[PDB]
This record gives C-alpha cells, sequence and structure tokens, in this order.
C-alpha cells in the first residue's frame, strides 16, 4: 500500500537553474507499507519516488 | 520473552531494536504487536508475538555461539559444488536460513574462494551483504565497535 | 510490482526492492519534454506571456 506524499526543498534556485540548464524540481517521498496476510508483518519505508 | 529496547536478530534484516510493544488490535482482538525498526534499511517491522517464532525472530547469541562460529569460521576442509550455479543457490539458501553458524560458514567459504581467485560481481555483493550483517550481529552480540569487529574478523579469518 | 511480488521469495522482500520508479520518472520526463501541450513559453512582451 501507499501513503503520505511529501516534498522536500528545491535542489537549486530559479536563476541558477536557468544558468546551468538544470530543471527546477523537488524530490517526492512516499510512505510505503507492505503487509503479509497470513503471518502478518507491516513494513514502513520512505520510498524516494 | 522481550522487553522494550532489547536487541534482536531477524532472518535477514540485520540486527535491530524493539522500540515499543504495539497494542494495535485487529478483528476485535488486541494482539500484542511490536514495532521493530532495523539499522540498514531504515524501516520498521510490526510482528505479533504469537507468530514471532513462526517468522523466526531470534535473540542475540552469547559466548558459546561466539566461540562456536569462531571455530566454524576457522574450520578448514569445506568442499564445494564445482557447479557454480548450484553453489550460488546453495549458499543463497544458507544465507536466507538466518542461522549465525551458516552465515559465518558462508562468509568464511567465500573469503577462502575470493582470497585465492576473486569471484564475481554477484558473489562479491553476496560476500559484502553477508559479511555486513554478520559484522552487525557480532557488534551487537559483543558490542565492540563494528569497525574493530571487522578487523578482528579479518584477524581470525587468515589465522 | 505485482509481477515481482510472486517471483521474489516470501519473507525476503522489502518495498525498496519492490518498487521501480523508472516508469514514473520517464513518464514525467516524456510529458514535459516533447508533448504538444507543454509548450516553449514565448516572451516578446509581458502581454504575450500573460
Ligand atoms: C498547432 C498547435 C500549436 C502551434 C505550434 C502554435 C499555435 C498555432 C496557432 C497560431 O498559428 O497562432 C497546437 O498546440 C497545442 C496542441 C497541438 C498543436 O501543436 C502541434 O501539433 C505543434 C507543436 C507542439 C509542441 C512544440 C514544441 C516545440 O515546437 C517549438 C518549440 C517548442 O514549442 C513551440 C512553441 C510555440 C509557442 C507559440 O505561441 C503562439 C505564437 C507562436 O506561434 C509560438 C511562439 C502564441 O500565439 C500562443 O498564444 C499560442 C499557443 C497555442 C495554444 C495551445 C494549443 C495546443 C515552438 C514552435
Amino acid at each position: 500500500s501507499f501513503s503520505d506524499p511529501r516534498f522536500d526543498d528545491v535542489k537549486a534556485p530559479v536563476d541558477e537553474c536557468k544558468d546551468k540548464d538544470m530543471t527546477y524540481a523537488a524530490p517526492l517521498f512516499v510512505t510505503a507499507e507492505f503487509i503479509n496476510n497470513n503471518t502478518g508483518e507491516i513494513k514502513s519505508q520512505t520510498v524516494f519516488m | 520473552i522481550f522487553k522494550v529496547g532489547d536487541t534482536v536478530v531477524y532472518p535477514h534484516h540485520g540486527a535491530a531494536l524493539v522500540e515499543a510493544i504495539e497494542t494495535r488490535t485487529i478483528k476485535g482482538e488486541q494482539k500484542e504487536y511490536l514495532v521493530l525498526k532495523v539499522a540498514q534499511g531504515d524501516l520498521t517491522v510490526r510482528v505479533p508475538a504469537e507468530n514471532a517464532e513462526y517468522v523466526g525472530v531470534r535473540d542475540v547469541v552469547g559466548q558459546e555461539g561466539l566461540d562456536k562460529v569462531f571455530q566454524v569460521l576457522r574450520a578448514p576442509h569445506t568442499e564445494e559444488p564445482t557447479n557454480w550455479s548450484r553453489r550460488y543457490k546453495a549458499n543463497l539458501e544458507k544465507l536466507a536460513s538466518g542461522d549465525v553458524n551458516k552465515v559465518a560458514e558462508v562468509v568464511r567459504d567465500l573469503w577462502r574462494r575470493d582470497q585465492e581467485r576473486g569471484l564475481s560481481a554477484g558473489e562479491k555483493r553476496m560476500l559484502a551483504k553477508a559479511r555486513q550483517i554478520l559484522v552487525g550481529e557480532l557488534a551487537l552480540a559483543e558490542s565492540t565497535d563494528d569497525a574493530k569487529a571487522e578487523t578482528i574478523l579479518d584477524e581470525v579469518l587468515a589465522a | 510490482v505485482r509481477e515481482r511480488m510472486t517471483t521474489q521469495d516470501v519473507e525476503a522482500i522489502t518495498p525498496q526492492t519492490l518498487i521501480n520508479i523508472r516508469p514514473v520518472v520517464a513518464a514525467i520526463k516524456e510529458f514535459f519534454g516533447t508533448s504538444q501541450l507543454s509548450q516553449f513559453m514565448d516572451q516578446n512582451n509581458p502581454l504575450s506571456g500573460l
């Protein structure tokens, strides 16, 4: 299952991106949860999307 | 069997801590879950204490298992299947068994192989992952500075 | 993900090993670069920008 989208700060400001041809962006983070049904284990990890 | 803050070993997630005993009910029964977060993967694991032994969470080893794997790692004359695919499947199963003696046997065999030859990217990742989780289990079984535990494992390997 | 939830062995998987973010990042990249509704912004005056 998936849960909780959440962003970070941008990696570079606007004018530096226009200078060095980088794209203005920010990373996505997602709390993922893997559930086994028979024994039963949940696993919470912060997947960089 | 367990309290809060105890160090424990999983099948293969390295050693870990229990952070709390979760009382999350399910189907209207307050099953005694336990949050158990690990070191390497930076993830938590919730397991009910009923099937804790069914999934096979294992308490840390002591001095008897310590010198047992110190004699297992020092034990010579281990033969190997010359079919490398059977070898890879075999020690992959032995690594996934979660047994400390089997993990020590795997890392000492693969150390004796790549010490002479230098094996593979896959076998090198195999040795790296298994040696890492065995070093973590050693540095939480004796609590003696995992870098220094790595050096003392290098000491008893060539000895 | 639902393919490799079977061929991978049980009590061995983790969500870091399940998810491949490559189709999502490729879909975002192919949407912005080279798609006819994501246009190169013209600016010869602020009225034409607006
Ligand atoms: C035909 C068309 C766009 C034309 C290229 C431009 C508009 C045609 C109308 C006109 O003749 O004025 C369609 O556009 C989209 C869907 C598919 C079609 O694209 C198409 O099938 C054709 C191209 C689709 C993407 C092209 C990307 C690259 O092609 C070059 C570089 C990249 O983007 C293009 C940038 C176009 C900006 C234009 O802006 C217009 C003026 C100039 O013609 C251009 C500066 C302005 O009048 C502006 O107000 C109008 C914007 C169009 C509104 C959105 C339409 C949806 C530039 C031509």
